[PDB]
This record gives C-alpha cells, sequence and structure tokens, in this order.
C-alpha cells in the first residue's frame, strides 16, 4: 500500500 | 557528490569448461544512478547483455546486476568494464574462475 | 519470525530531460513485490511476485494514481530544493525516499520508517517517535519548519501505524521461506596453498563465514541471479597441514552452524 506524501519539501 | 562503484564478476554456477553458464557483473555503492556497464570477452563487448532493474540500498547508494550467457573455456578471459562519473576512466575487473 | 514492508522511491532530474524520471519499488520482508517506473510506455504499478497477481484491477488503479501523486510531489520538491541549495539550471539531481513499517513476530508494529535523501545524502527523516524530524543541513531547516507548521508528521504517522501495518498483514496472509547455504572448500596451489570456503544457494542474504580453535580474504555477499546468494572466505595455508583449518558457515535457515574443510 504505497504511501502518499503530504506537504512538499 | 560522486560515489565510486564496487564491482564483482563471477559465474552463477561453478565454472566448467565447455558447459554453458551465466556471467554476472554486480555493481554497487554508486551515486549518481546513471551508469554504463559492458561485459567483455577478449576485450570485445558482448552485445547481448541483460541488466537488472535499478535499485538502491539503505545507505542510499544504487546497485545493479549485469549478466549474459557465456561458456567458460581454458583460454578465453571475461571482464566487466564500468563507465561512471566518479571515475575519469572506465574500471575493468577480470573474471577469476576461482573467485 | 519478524516482518517488514518498505517503499523505496527515486526521482532524477537531468538537464536534457523535462519531467523527472520517477521509480518506486515496493518490498515485503526485503523482497521486491511491486514496481512503478514513469519511463514505462503506460506507467503503472506492476506485480513483481506471483502472489500479488491475486490483487484485482481496483488495487492496481489506485496504487498507480498514488504514484502519479508522488511524481508531482517529487517534481515540485526537486524544484524547491534547487532553490534551497542555490543550485542553478544545468545539473542532474536526485531525491530519494524510504518508508514503511517493521512488525514483530507477533505481527505488531515495532517501528515506523520515513527518510529522505537529496544528492545521495540525508536530507530529512522522521524520528522513531513519529512526532519529530531530524534534519542536519541548514538548507533542510526550511523543510523541517514547513513540515512542523503544516502538521505533516501526524499524517505520515497515521499511514505508518495504520495502512502500512494493515496492508502488510494482508500481504503476509496472501503470500504464505529460506534456503540454507550449501558449503564446500576448494583447493588452489600457490607459492603454500589457498583454501576458499564457498556457501551457495542461500536465502536470505545474511551470512557469515569464518576460518579456524581461533577466529583472511572474503567477498561481499552477491546475488547468483536466481534469487539465491553466494559468498566465499579464503585463507593462506602451508602445504600438507590443511586438515588443521576449519570453515564455519552461519545462516538463519541452518539448524546449527556448519563446520567443514578441504577433502
Amino acid at each position: 500500500k504505497a504511501p502518499s506524501n503530504f506537504a512538499t519539501m | 557528490i560522486q560515489k565510486t562503484p564496487q564491482i564483482q564478476v563471477y559465474s552463477r554456477h561453478p565454472p566448467e569448461n565447455g558447459k554453458p553458464n551465466i556471467l554476472n557483473c554486480y555493481v554497487t555503492q554508486f551515486h549518481p544512478p546513471h551508469i554504463e556497464i559492458q561485459m567483455l570477452k577478449n576485450g570485445k563487448k558482448i552485445p547481448k547483455v541483460e541488466m537488472s532493474d535499478m535499485s538502491f540500498s539503505k545507505d542510499w547508494s544504487f546497485y545493479i546486476l549485469a549478466h549474459t550467457e557465456f561458456t567458460p573455456t581454458e583460454t578465453d578471459t571475461y571482464a566487466c568494464r564500468v563507465k561512471h562519473d566518479s571515475m575519469a576512466e572506465p574500471k575493468t575487473v577480470y573474471w577469476d574462475r576461482d573467485m | 519470525g519478524p516482518h517488514s514492508m518498505r517503499y523505496f522511491e527515486t526521482a532524477v532530474s537531468r538537464p536534457g530531460l523535462e519531467e523527472p524520471r520517477y521509480i518506486s519499488v515496493g518490498y515485503v520482508d526485503n523482497k521486491e513485490f511491486v514496481r512503478f517506473d514513469s519511463d514505462a510506455e503506460n506507467p503503472r504499478y506492476e506485480p513483481r511476485a506471483p502472489w500479488m497477481e491475486q490483487e484485482g484491477p481496483e488495487y492496481w488503479e489506485r496504487e498507480t494514481q498514488k504514484a502519479k501523486g508522488q511524481e508531482q510531489w517529487f517534481r515540485v520538491s526537486l524544484r524547491n530544493l534547487l532553490g534551497y541549495y542555490n543550485q542553478s539550471a544545468g545539473g542532474s539531481h536526485t531525491l530519494q525516499q524510504m518508508s514503511g513499517c517493521d512488525l514483530g513476530s507477533d505481527w505488531r508494529l515495532l517501528r515506523g520508517y520515513l527518510q529522505f535523501a537529496y544528492e545521495g545524502r540525508d536530507y530529512i527523516a522522521l524520528n522513531e517517535d513519529l512526532k519529530t524530524w531530524t534534519a542536519a543541513d541548514m538548507a533542510a531547516q526550511i523543510t523541517r519548519r514547513k513540515w512542523e507548521q503544516s502538521g505533516a508528521a501526524e499524517h505520515y504517522k497515521a499511514y505508518l501505524e495504520g495502512e502500512c501495518v494493515e496492508w502488510l498483514h494482508r500481504y503476509l496472509k496472501n503470500g504464505n521461506r529460506t534456503d540454507s547455504p550449501k558449503a564446500h572448500v576448494t583447493h588452489h596451489p600457490r607459492s603454500e596453498v589457498t583454501l576458499r570456503c564457498w556457501a551457495l544457494g542461500f536465502y536470505p542474504a545474511d551470512i557469515t563465514l569464518t576460518w579456524q580453535g581461533e577466529e583472511m580474504e572474503l567477498v561481499e555477499t552477491r546475488p547468483a541471479g536466481d534469487g539465491t546468494f553466494q559468498k566465499w572466505a579464503s585463507v593462506v595455508v602451508p602445504l600438507g597441514k590443511e586438515q588443521n583449518y576449519t570453515c564455519r558457515v552461519y545462516h538463519e535457515g541452518l539448524p546449527e552452524p556448519l563446520t567443514l574443510r578441504w577433502e
């Protein structure tokens, strides 16, 4: 279950 | 910044002259992931060389297994030559049937 | 026995290129099980173990969309990092990510992981508490403050305590081994003779070889290309006296350590 990132760097 | 490839060359199965086998060139510990690998028979490129998909280890360095079918003989010598940005010139590692 | 899931994600920007090339590789118990590569003609997550072909087309469709989200996130993040380190146009850059979860033999969560590298080097990482961030670089403080302000950790922590564990349980049930090393010693004459202890056909890759009643050249463990691994350890020995030296293989699939020699 691939993660989904939040705020961008 | 650059990280220099570590290279081993070796057969999948114990080498026996005359008997078909698989030749591996395992390249690790490199950055950036762009890399040129050739396998050589008598200093000439073997044209049919397969490449694993690229991956990277927990230390963030990349790695890749190159491999081609070959048949060892008493006299022929096989080699792996890796071209990459951390090195001014290609690096060649020769196959040693005993290593 | 304990278990684990990881996603290793890579994004590379090159001058000539336009959009980053993005690759994501999923692993269960350190073996590759899915993969996405934006360079593919029809980019999508593809199964990489037969036991994942059990998953239906809605699973693959959602996963593929998450990956396209990551693609957007790594491209923007790459753009921002270019500004953070005052790097100009014309260079190649890399952003990498590792995430996932470690479970105990009881199947409970041992530890969450979330780390990022820029140019092959640690950029920012979620601490084991899944609440605070470690970021060494001065440039990386900008990201740390951004993420502290937006509350990102809570959301990665929810993923890592929930989905990662939940879906790892499902994959373990669906994909329900180890291969013991086979050893042998080889004799090679020199100046003295060389004895090289081989272990072959073992999985997973963790192994140790020694020579002996006290504790040498070796090679790093290497893949055979079939799914199994190889390793050898060798030593310089005087002639005729080679029955006195003993190799010991240690592997997690062995009932007890091997003890053998040249014959």
